């Protein structure tokens, strides 16, 4: 497969930025999460960025720390995550699906085996938040042997040495970090340019993106789209006791962000 | 890329978000130039001697080995200013920070000892210090809290997770990943991403270097074994480092066995845990089969880091050092024995090392052996804990 | 008759029941032979260095004299084993006892510091130790009680009087007046009948001798003044003794002023009390007009002996030393100031000396003066006391 | 005066030992103490040994520590003690009266002035419990300038050097300590002999004497009599709430000890 190549071909022929929602799988329960994801896609998400519940989300702010805890409260495990993932790919054949992982979960049972399981379930990419490019060899090799794109973060403090590594090693999309700190709805031209100069996979901006003008702006800066997590997770958070409203609030945020990508 | 090898064999590494690499490499580069900098050296040495009180005594136990052929020395880090060996390395790291131009220090603590040590070094050196601590430990470690604020340090309550060392550690990294330009993260043990395992060891290595000179003056020969407790690994690698090439000296690291290895409630990842990637490194850690990171349990709150320094995992794998465990009860018996026979109240962390040394002496009483126990701290802070356990029996 | 003069000018003497004279003269004679006994000397020196941790650092304050022409050094008895300077002399007296063939030691304590020090020295040296303590302090000085029994010492509750130092002291003498053949009474300060003022001074005098060598190495000259708190007088005469003939060095003793001299609630008998005969000596003491002996009051329980060593009353009368007072509030301000600017928590006893030194610096900030404060102990033991006072405001 | 010389002349002409009760003045109140003393004398006491309430009775066991506290509870002061003493001498002209003092009370307002006040009130001797013979010069000189006999303790551990000083300096009676420790109803031939050889004032044995056989025995050993305090103080202690009984119990102990002196 080539879901990202193809989706970016399609988007470029209609001059549209990608809009990519992040949610924690299994938050707040498995069925509700499955419905939240179908609603996201129904609402216009061009691709999905999905978090697997981990015990120590060290690159994550409180909104998502709380989405990890809700998932564990529901009893979600990595295994259940992969079953969910195969149910998503069976329902939606062409949407690119990427995982946001922490290293211990990828390494735990064998790096190569984790990427074999991604390939069998239909995942298209994986970003390991605590594996810098300097430690990524074993990870990127196993992803390419299983046809998985290994996604790297291009941080605000990147030097030219890093830009080149990110462009040479990454596939699918380049994750463009909007600022320092951690995920959180509460808190780059040249990077973009150098990435295209060095032929990096199309960039997607993220961290802090919470409103529709932001989406329009990223595309304008040259990013090929934007990812947004905390602002979608907050909506789930607010409407925990009223599910119907949760989907209707979600549906509306998404189409507004999506419509801003055009 | 790095100036020093970030790995000890397969363990170690720099597993942190890409955003933090530059801070780490900057920290590595400043340490290497501070290490060949004679002014730096002279300045660290002066504070250790005129301020922290080094060198610490090497005290020969008189009464406890009575009737055996064990001669036991205690390296007295309990007499250091602050009552624990952690003062040595926060002094070094605080100078380093100044040498980098940082003006703020981030630290995290559970029991509160590293917290107290970061706050005194910062008070002395003019640094603004913020310490993450669990919202509950603030309630029970009032004594330590009060000390830190007496020292001018800001104490920041955490409610994310259980307030276990794991979440304090994450809370602190998250903050550093936003303020590393002005703040220096003062990691408390010889673990975490490179170059931290190497820097805390070099800043603790005067423990072993003094013990070697002191045992050589008093006995005319190197010990048979030096023994130390291992919670994250800094007092132990501080004691071991200088003897690593003296291949006749055994190096023994003692992890907390808690309630007992068989129960699952212990804090001995090195020998009973599984290689994982967390705390910015690849090392043995307590974790579920699913890869979720777990807690370490010990009667001493100071031995609960659920992973262990990478140079210890590597010394164990090539067989240069041996690692054992000591349960809560054994550590309590050693704690009462040192008070009664030598008049020294030992920290309950250090009591684990001392109980291992006592077991060596007691198991084979006619074996002739010169042992050095690293008395990493004093146990005034554990008095209520030991009292209450003792009240309960 | 005696080998040494029991009087310093008019103060001192041996005012005890006739039954105790022989014990006193026997104690005097053993001290004189132990003093010219090179084995004795070598043995006391070895325990002080390898066991108690001497010599203690002489630390230069960096931050607190900022902006003045005062240079301030702290002699770090807070780093001695046990956290106070009392360890020096209980070690000496416990050896003396052994040298006399005694096998039991009697001590009394209020706060409990002398109690802890007698119990550690006895644990180390193989002596059986019994400590009188007030029935109420047992209730509030549980921490110290527990330490003493952890050390093997027997703690004896007293209900006679108020359980004030006065009655502990009497309870202990009464017992000695029945068991002096086997027990040695380990008096806690440089007061009481001869030869106790002379013996505790000689056994504390390494404080001043180290400070003199250390200040001479670091500054090339003697201090302008050495300052020490005075509860019974031992840390202070320990610091002063070696400078007594260096007539350019001022010797300043600081008594607790409590709530303030004007209120009557203080513990400054030397300058505000009247010569009396009690505690086996003739010295200034707190007493009524009717000659009933009274209490000393101080926020530090460690400065409450209601009389003062006879050599201090005599140094004051010929004008070789000057004695001043420092109130509770001033001592608390100095206590917070040292934690915040130097990272050292000082005992509240020692904080009285330090507050006097701060007042000297602050009153005349352009006066150029090299001051040495005797930091007699560490203040971990006072943390709740300072916290609670601070909670209340 | 010469009350002790004269009393011992009288006793020797009738071959009788002296029986001397000790009580704390003002215990348990001034009037009751005055009545306890008249009862003692009425009952046969040959002389009185009287304690002045002091704050720190360091040579005294608990019974007497408690008699000091009761006296203070009553508000007794040294001054009130001297008035009591003048009332006793006015009622009983020839009984020898001795004070048991602690040093601070004698020194407090001037050593010589304390002994001048003893002389004016009719006291015959004073024993300062914490002034050993080695410190007694100023005390014994002031007593002899006011015609007061200075009493010294001859302890069980006395050497010959001490025996001689005690004999040369003491007047009135020699206080013979029965054992080490402190006063207390709960816990010497050669000493006696040496004292007579060196011409010491007649000895009186004390500390621990609590029963009548003891009295007989001391006289037999050569002591000229016996002092007893704790055993009289205990009786006061027991009958605190029943005064009438207190005197009747006292009356009977005394005559029994007195009759044992013959
Ligand atoms: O919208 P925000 O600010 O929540 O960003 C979330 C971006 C997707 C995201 C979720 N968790 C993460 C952890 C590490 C990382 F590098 C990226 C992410
Ligand atoms: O009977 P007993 O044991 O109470 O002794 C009392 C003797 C008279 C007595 C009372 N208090 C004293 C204090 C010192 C001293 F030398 C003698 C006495
Ligand atoms: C902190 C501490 C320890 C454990 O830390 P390490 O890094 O494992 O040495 C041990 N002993 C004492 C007294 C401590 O304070
Ligand atoms: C006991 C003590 C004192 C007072 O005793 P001195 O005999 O007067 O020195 C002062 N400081 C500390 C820390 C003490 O323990
Ligand atoms: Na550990
Ligand atoms: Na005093």
């Amino acid at each position: 497969m080539e879901r990202y190549e193809n989706l970016f071909a399609q988007l470029n022929d209609r001059r549209e930025g990608a809009f990519v929602p992040f949610v924690t799988l299994g938050d707040p329960g498995i069925e509700q999460s499955l419905k939240i994801i179908d609603t996201l896609i129904d609402a216009g998400a061009d691709a999905l960025e999905l978090g697997v519940p981990f015990s120590d989300p060290l690159a994550d702010g409180p909104t998502i720390q709380n989405a990890n805890l809700r998932a564990f409260a529901a009893g979600v495990t990595p295994a259940q995550c992969f079953e969910m993932l195969a149910l998503i790919r069976e329902k939606h054949p062409t949407i690119p699906i990427g995982l946001l992982m922490y290293a211990n979960l990828v390494f735990n049972n064998g790096i190569d085996a984790f990427y074999a399981r991604c390939e069998q379930v239909g995942v298209d990419s994986v970003l390991v938040a605590d594996v810098p490019v300097e430690e990524s060899a074993p990870f990127r090799q196993a992803a390419l042997r299983h046809n998985i794109a290994p996604i790297f973060i291009c941080p605000p403090n990147a030097d030219d040495d890093l830009l080149r590594q990110v462009a040479s090693y990454g596939r699918g999309y380049t994750y463009l970090l909007s600022r320092s700190g951690v995920t959180g709805a509460e808190n780059l031209h040249h990077l973009i340019e150098k990435l295209k100069e060095y032929h990096a996979a199309p960039a997607l901006q993220g961290f802090g993106i919470s409103s529709p003008e932001q989406v329009s702006a990223a595309v304008r800066a040259g990013a090929a789209g934007a990812i947004s997590g905390s602002a979608i997770v907050k909506i789930i958070e607010k409407n925990l006791a009223s599910p119907k409203q949760m989907l209707a609030e979600l549906r509306s945020f998404v189409s507004a962000m999506k419509a801003a990508s055009r | 890329t790095t100036l020093l090898n970030p790995y000890f064999g397969e363990f170690g590494g720099m597993y942190v978000p890409q955003i933090l690499m530059p801070a780490l490499n900057q920290l590595e580069e400043a340490f290497v130039s501070a290490q060949k900098d004679p002014e730096f050296q002279a300045q660290f040495a002066d504070l250790l001697k005129n301020y922290a009180g080094r060198p610490t005594a090497l005290t020969k136990c008189q009464n406890i080995t009575a009737g055996t052929r064990t001669t036991l020395y205690l390296k007295r880090e309990d007499l250091l200013h602050g009552g624990a060996h952690k003062t040595n390395q926060v002094l070094g790291q605080a100078l380093l920070a100044k040498r980098m131009g940082k003006s703020e220090i981030i630290a995290e603590t559970g029991a509160g000892q590293h917290g107290v040590a970061s706050a005194l070094a910062s008070a002395l050196l003019g640094l603004k210090c913020r310490i993450y601590m669990g919202a509950k430990d603030v309630e029970r470690q009032s004594p330590n809290v009060f000390r830190m604020r007496l020292m001018g340090a800001e104490v920041i309550p955490v409610h994310s997770g259980s307030a276990t060392l794991k979440d304090l550690w994450n809370e602190a990294l998250r903050d550093w990943s936003g303020s590393y330009e002005t703040a220096h993260y003062m990691l408390g043990t010889a673990a975490g991403p490179h170059p931290y395992p190497t820097i805390v060891r070099e800043f603790q290595r005067m423990i072993g270097e003094e013990t070697k000179a002191q045992i050589l003056d008093k006995e005319g020969r190197l010990p048979d074994a030096v023994i130390a407790c291992v919670g994250g690994g800094s007092n132990a690698i501080g004691m071991f480092a200088d003897f690593i090439n003296d291949t006749s000296v055994g190096l023994i690291g003692v992890e907390p066995g808690g309630h007992g290895i068989e129960t699952g409630e212990h804090g001995a990842p090195l020998k009973h845990g599984r290689v994982g990637i967390y705390f910015g490194m690849k090392a043995p850690m307590m974790q579920t089969a699913d890869g979720q990171i777990e807690e370490s349990y010990s009667i001493s709150a100071g031995l609960d880091f659920p992973s262990v320094g990478p140079q210890h995992a590597y010394l164990n794998s090539i067989g240069r050092a041996d690692y054992v465990s000591i349960t809560d009860d054994e550590a309590l018996e050693a704690f009462k024995t040192l008070c009664r026979h030598e008049g020294i109240i030992p920290a309950l962390e250090s009591s684990h090392a001392l109980a291992h040394a006592l077991k060596m002496m007691r198991e084979q009483p006619e074996k002739e052996q010169l042992l050095v126990v690293n008395l990493s701290g004093r146990g005034d802070k554990d008095i209520f804990t030991v009292h209450d356990i003792l009240k309960a029996r």
